[PDB]
């Protein structure tokens, strides 16, 4: 549909990506060491 | 850690009745309640190397890892007093095995290490 | 006191803090405490 | 383990009677059923009680701390 | 004492239990690993070389476990009770004797140590071998622990015994939807995982493998072995006179398409569509690539020039297929016990040993030539120094692979998890019958019930009556008392002793004479097809009961088709039964009288001849006899003994038969849960959680099962005095009732005790952690939680501990993960606390405590709780035949009836179970009971047998009572007398687990997740549960519309949210920050879970754009 801001099909494909708040992706401390076991979301992001 | 009542810097958490709230003694006011529980590189690369070497002649001398973690800052600091340089790699660790051998004051000598 | 006992030795040892986790007169390793002086309440039901 | 104090049932004091009981057995070897009659056990609610204890004290006493 | 053969069999199968005990599938396969299988490894990975410097060669010659060769001693070794106080692992040491180019001269040294390997104790090479109850006494073990179990690291755990399907073996199916396929694996011990699928695709016959890119027709693959005359095919497939030659028709024609027509032509085809392995040289002939692919191809059978053989092997396999498309009854099972091959663990920790070991012997050859590309470190250089850093792969790779019942190999490729398991010591029969039972492989059929049901060729083989319920239904079962798995011992004099027997040979015959005759088929191979095999097959069982060859052979025969089976491939289920020749057998009483004179055991039986091992393909062919009094002039192999059908774990049951066979097989998933008594050192063992019982009692109706395993010598549970009737409506579907009185006698008082440890752990920065404790305060020592902490810091043994109360103080350095400063400048007072505090809503004591030390130099402290309890109401019990029974009330003993004699009943139960659940055990218990307790002589309820019920009521008339028990008592309650009669007497009761003191919990408003906010799921977690979705329909079939808001946000999940009006979306405390004014905001609240939710769909590129009326003006 038109008339609104992102009417456009350009924005349907990734040009840029927002980061979410860390709340979504806890910094889980599972205290097996003074580490804390950093989740898969954060790792795939760095990649990024 | 301040209450906003008494302002007191003691907080006990209660346990009786399994809502591990936390409350000061001193008017009773609680502190917060629901809690939310926890569910170079080539300067690495010479290091890398290095834990494999502690970590060999440590399983040929029956040496328990908690002294070959140890040795191991003995050796970070030397690395970086410029004492690795020009000598022996093999050499200098062993040197460094012992320093933690006698701060643990164990049986090993000293004659082990260069035999081998 | 009536310090720490061994497990098969049976010994009484006072063994300073810190110091050591063996036996004497025998090499095992795995100690015993001995039993307060204190009295302690119980019922009879 | 060892005998307990009173029967579980009526009440009446058997800790007297465990020696006893294998003392009409050892010697004056003896049919089993009849020895607690003469021992003066009627009730078959108490029979149970000394029949089927297993003495399991002797097996414990073994592994003593004290050598 | 006049001694037959018509009741007294049953007296040596104790001879068969003394000399050859239950521990069969564990201690002997792990014995004939460490006796045998340790040199048939070592042998196939010799002579360890390098490129560099190529004169230089290391070779062992033997390695052996244990002792030396110098001292020749035993051992020393370290005790296995002592061992788990120190959470230790409990190995013995293998010694390896090598010999090397050193330089100039060539040196042999010996017992050179390589790793610390596990042993399971009652083993040979342990000190538990044969003890005399006085060193097993200074060595403080229970006798009556029967072992077969690793003490890795402090747990106990133990291999399951795992199977699969008949591996080198074929196997027929039929499906509908997809044609019918032909699966045939193949496992030779290197490297090879073959399958192969025969296919019917619309009528034509294939066969597909995932080494080739394609499937080809059969017509080829016959021409490239040999056979190519293609009237020899139809002969061999079909026969004559028949419908398989106008089905089999259509796959000719095709060899006329591709136009082969010969043997050199044939091969080539296979190798233009092969999938080509890269072999990195890369030779391929495209005349021998396809004479390997006539090789790397059904691993039973290679054939060095001819293929001759392995065509036939082929012509074997495709003649059943088109069988079963001529009609779907000639099909079979996956399902039939025959198809199965069960394994045990040290011909499988073989498997998992030559995987390191080639893992090793390659690492430390690649330290070598690091070495040997040194000029000046040539000649004097040593390797017999560079070898305990690699020695610690082995025995750390052992210990995890126990711990983790994980497995990763290599050559097969393959990841069986959950191999090992924790051993339950809830009771004594609990780690019984966990040494026996099966476990499955679930391959995957969870549509069909079919492996899930029970198959009628299971009578003797293995226990039938104990399976579990639930998420394990039928996929794990348990062994039966009277079973022997088979071993292989060789393939090679048994054939060449056929061909002396008179069986001909498969290059010799004719063709056509192969369908008249019957074929001798050697682990499903051909080789002789033999005519008239009732010559043939008789005259070999008189070499095998004499003892020419070994027991361990079936000689399976059927007759749907023209076929006789020999196996010996071992690791098949089997039981021993004795040989009936003719109208009488050969019991031959005088022998069994010389076998309790004590020197004719039950070994010297099969030496004879009197018994042999039959497995489930030999009870095909046999026609065995119920009784003595069943004999028929047609009739071999007399049944031993009827109720070896059930194990120890089902054989505690007294008179199965009388009862209903669902009632039997709850109980023993249940009397793994009776608490009791457990070993001798049971107060001298610190294991984490253990129910002891303080009066146990040997029951009354015995069994010949619970005196061959001494369950008797250590009973669980105890004998009530039952009176079932109705009484004050408190049991009314199976709930339970007892006295008062009782309970202050001391029925059922148990005791709970819980270990507890802790690690003092050595820091990097040489900092240790202390246990001072008592801080004081007004001229006394003890804080309200400080009371039993004792001088040390240690709590104090003597006393009790109630909730709070701090019994094991501990404190930290700081510094946990600081650099170690060179110095000495700042180390006085680093000392967090962190103590540890006794939890539970209930005051316990102490048993006892013990400080040790771990393998490593690292201090260890174990302290152990106890406390006992009452049984109150509500509190789970059970009647050993299935009747599950929660405590009712507890009522006084004047509310109680009382006979005559005044015997008050211990437990009243209701009526009304025994007609629905169809219980007669019970019924005769007690009628077995109570004229066995006035005769003061113990009884025998067996299975399929026990003491009589006419001669029992005789010995209860003669005591004057009721001829039944019903006997009639007075009232508690009234005082007279009550219009029926009551069935009274004493029944064995025994208390389960799940008791109420450890499962009442209730969360008020307490912590929380940290991604949801929901209450947590646990009640050690302090718990909050789950109304979930099948019971939030419900709410709205009663149209309720406000708790249904409340239960499920506000109780569990309030959060405000301020949310933007245009473009609408969430902001924070008070800004919108998107369109950055932060006026038009509206304050209201969601679901925390509807608050992430929105958000994670943010975080790609979804706008949940919000729109908001108001509630009112409508
Ligand atoms: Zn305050
Ligand atoms: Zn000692
Ligand atoms: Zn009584
Ligand atoms: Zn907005």
């Amino acid at each position: 549909d038109a008339t609104v801001p992102s009417g456009r099909p350009e924005t349907y494909i990734w040009r840029y990506l927002p980061a979410p708040p860390v709340c979504i992706r806890p910094s889980v401390m599972m205290q097996d060491s003074p580490a804390s076991n950093e989740d898969d979301l954060t790792v795939k992001l760095t990649e990024i | 850690p301040v209450c906003k009542n008494c302002h007191g810097t003691e907080f006990e958490r209660d346990l009786s009745n399994a809502n591990n709230d936390l409350v000061c003694k001193a008017c009773g006011v609680v502190s917060e309640d629901n809690p939310i529980v926890s569910e170079l590189e080539s300067r690495e690369a010479t290091l890398n190397n290095a834990r494999r070497k502690l970590r060999a002649v440590s399983y040929a001398l029956h040496i328990p890892e908690y002294i070959t973690d140890a040795a191991f800052q003995w050796y970070k600091l030397a690395l970086a007093n410029n004492f690795v340089q020009g000598r022996r790699s093999q050499n200098v660790i062993a040197s460094c095995l012992y320093v933690a051998c006698r701060k643990e004051k164990t049986h090993h000598m000293l004659i082990d290490f260069s035999s081998r | 006191t009536l310090k720490y006992i061994c497990a098969e030795c049976s010994s009484k040892l006072s063994l300073s803090r810190t110091d050591a986790v063996r036996c004497k007169d025998c090499g095992h390793r795995i100690l015993l405490k001995a039993r307060t002086k204190r009295l302690v309440q119980f019922e009879a039901r | 383990m060892i005998v307990p104090v009173r029967c579980f049932s009526c009440g009446k004091v058997v800790g007297d009677k465990w020696e006893s009981y294998l003392n009409l057995l050892q010697e004056d070897e003896l049919d089993e059923g009849t020895a607690l009659s003469r021992l003066g056990l009627k009730r078959y609610c108490c029979r149970r009680m000394i029949l089927t204890h297993v003495d399991l004290i002797e097996k414990f006493l073994r592994y003593n701390p004290l050598e | 004492d006049e001694i037959n053969t018509a009741q007294d069999k049953w007296h040596l199968l104790p001879a068969f239990l003394k000399v050859k005990g239950l521990v069969k599938q564990h201690l002997d396969s792990f014995n004939y690993f460490v006796d045998t299988d340790l040199k048939k490894i070592i042998k196939a990975n010799q002579l360890i070389l390098s490129d560099v410097d190529p004169e230089f060669y290391l070779k062992y010659v033997d390695i052996r476990v244990g002792k030396k060769s110098s001292s020749s001693t035993k051992d020393y070794l370290t005790p296995p009770h002592e061992c788990r106080l120190r959470d230790m692992t409990y190995s013995a040491p293998i010694y390896v004797d090598i010999e090397y180019t050193r330089g100039r001269n060539i040196i042999m040294h010996k017992d050179v140590e390589i790793g610390r390997m596990p042993i399971m104790l009652r083993s040979n090479k342990c000190i538990l071998y044969d003890a005399d109850e006085s060193k097993m006494a200074k060595l403080n073990e229970c006798p009556l622990d029967p072992g077969g179990y690793f003490i890795v690291n402090g747990t106990e755990k133990v291999i399951l015994v795992q199977e699969q399907l008949s591996k080198n073996r074929i196997i027929v199916e039929a499906d509908e939807k997809k044609g019918i396929v032909q699966a045939s694996v193949t496992s030779s011990t290197h490297e090879r995982k073959s399958k192969t699928y025969v296919i019917t695709k619309n009528g034509k016959i294939y066969l597909k493998h995932n080494s080739i890119a394609e499937e080809i027709p059969i017509a080829i693959v016959l021409k490239a072995c040999g056979i190519l005359s293609d009237l020899e095919i139809m002969q061999l497939v079909c026969g004559n006179d028949s419908s398989y030659q106008d089905i089999f028709a259509v796959n000719l024609e095709e060899s006329s398409k591709l136009d082969i027509y010969t043997q050199q032509q044939a091969l080539e085809y296979i190798g233009a569509k092969v999938k080509t392995m890269r072999r990195q040289k890369l030779t391929i002939l495209q005349e021998g690539i396809e004479a390997i692919a006539t090789t790397v191809i059904a691993h039973l059978t290679v054939e060095a020039l001819d293929f001759r053989e392995k065509a036939l092997y082929i012509a074997m396999m495709t003649r059943r297929v088109v069988m079963a498309m001529y009609n779907p009854k000639m099909i079979d099972d996956r399902d039939y016990v025959g198809n199965k091959r069960l394994e045990l663990a040290g011909q499988l920790i073989s498997l998992l040993f030559e995987d390191l070991f080639k893992k090793f012997n390659n690492d430390f050859k690649l330290s070598i030539d690091k070495v040997l590309k040194k000029p000046n470190r040539a000649m004097e250089y040593d390797a017999l120094l560079s070898i305990n850093v690699h020695s610690n792969n082995i025995t750390s790779g052992l210990n995890r692979a126990i711990s983790t019942g994980n497995w990763s190999l290599k050559r097969f490729k393959m990841e069986r998890a959950g191999v090992t398991h924790v051993l339950s010591r809830l009771s004594y029969i609990s780690a019984l019958g966990m040494m026996t039972r099966i476990s499955s492989q679930f391959e995957k059929s969870r549509k069909v019930s079919g492996p899930r049901a029970l198959q009628p060729s299971q009578f003797g083989m293995l226990c039938t009556a104990d399976t579990p319920e639930g998420e394990a239904c039928g996929l794990v079962k348990n062994l039966a008392l009277m079973t022997h798995i088979t071993t292989d011992d060789e393939e090679e004099p048994i054939k060449k002793l056929c061909y002396v027997l008179g069986v001909e040979d498969i290059t010799l015959i004719d063709s056509a004479s192969l369908h008249l005759n019957y074929g001798v088929y050697l682990n499903g191979t051909l080789i002789g097809s033999i005519r008239f095999p009732t010559k043939f097959v008789t005259q070999f069982r008189h070499l095998r009961r004499t003892g020419k060859v070994s027991e361990f052979i079936s000689i399976y025969s059927n007759s749907h088709q023209m076929a006789v089976h020999i196996a010996t491939d071992g690791g098949r289920i089997c039981r021993p039964l004795i040989i009936v020749s003719d109208g009488q057998s050969r019991v031959k009483d005088i022998h069994l009288r010389k076998l309790l004179d004590g020197e004719l055991d039950f070994d010297d039986f099969l030496k004879l001849g009197l018994v042999e091992y039959l497995d489930v393909n030999e009870e095909n062919d046999s026609y065995i006899a119920l009784y003595e009094k069943d004999i028929v002039p047609s009739m071999t192999h007399l049944e031993i003994e009827p109720f070896t059908i059930l194990g120890a774990v089902a054989g505690l049951i007294p008179y199965p038969h009388h009862n209903q066979s669902p009632r039997n097989t709850y109980q023993c998933a249940m009397g793994k849960q009776a608490i009791g008594a457990i070993a001798y050192n049971q107060f001298k063992r610190i294991d984490t959680l253990l129910y002891l019982m303080t009066y146990p009692q040997q029951p009354m109706v015995k069994t010949k099962t619970i005196e061959l395993i001494d369950y008797d010598k250590l009973p669980a549970g105890q004998n009530a005095t039952v009176a079932v009737m109705s009484y004050s409506g408190y049991d009314i579907e199976d709930a339970l009732v007892l006295n008062k009185s009782s309970i202050d006698r001391g029925f059922g008082r148990c005791e709970t005790r819980r270990k507890t440890t802790t690690v003092l752990k050595r820091y990097a920065n040489h900092t240790q952690d202390i246990i001072g404790g008592m801080r004081v305060d007004e001229n006394g020592d003890p804080i309200w939680q400080h009371q039993s902490l004792g001088p040390d810091g240690l709590g104090e043994v003597g006393m009790k501990v109630q909730s709070g109360q701090i019994y094991i103080n501990k404190s930290v350095p700081t510094n946990s993960a600081d650099a170690p400063n060179p110095n000495n400048v700042n180390v006085q007072t680093q000392y967090r606390e962190a103590p540890v505090i006794y939890r539970g809503p209930e005051p316990s004591h102490i048993d006892q405590v013990m400080m040790s030390v771990s393998d490593n130099d690292q201090a260890l402290i174990k302290v152990l709780l106890r406390q006992n309890r009452r049984p109150e109401l509500g509190d789970k019990f059970s009647s050993r035949h299935g009747q599950k029974g929660v405590c009712g009330i507890i009522v006084k003993q004047e509310d109680m009836p009382f006979n005559d004699q005044g015997i008050v009943p211990d437990i009243i139960m209701n009526p009304h179970g025994f007609p629905s659940r169809m219980t007669v055990g019970k019924m005769i218990e007690l009628i077995s009971g109570k004229a066995g307790v006035l005769n003061g002589t113990l009884e025998y309820g067996t299975c399929f047998g026990g003491s009589k019920l006419e001669d029992m009521s005789k010995i209860l008339v003669d005591q004057g009572f009721n001829y039944s028990g019903k006997d009639m008592l007075y009232s508690g309650i009234t005082g007279e007398c009550l219009q029926a009669y009551i069935f009274f007497g004493p029944i064995y009761y025994q208390k389960l687990k799940h008791m109420v003191l450890d499962k009442m919990h209730a969360r008020a408003r307490g912590p929380r997740a940290v991604l949801t906010r929901q209450p947590t799921e646990g009640r050690s977690r302090d718990g909050g549960l789950r109304l979930g979705e099948m019971e939030r329909d419900c709410v709205i079939a009663y149209g309720a519309s406000q708790l249904l808001l409340e239960r499920l946000m506000i109780s569990s999940d309030a959060f405000e949210v301020d949310v933007c009006d245009k473009c609408g979306l969430m902001g924070y405390s008070g800004w919108c920050t998107t369109c950055k004014s932060a006026e038009n905001i509206i304050k209201m609240t969601i679901p925390y879970a509807a608050k992430l939710l929105f958000q994670e769909l943010l975080s790609m590129n979804i706008a949940p754009r919000l729109r908001l009326e108001d509630i009112f003006q409508q």
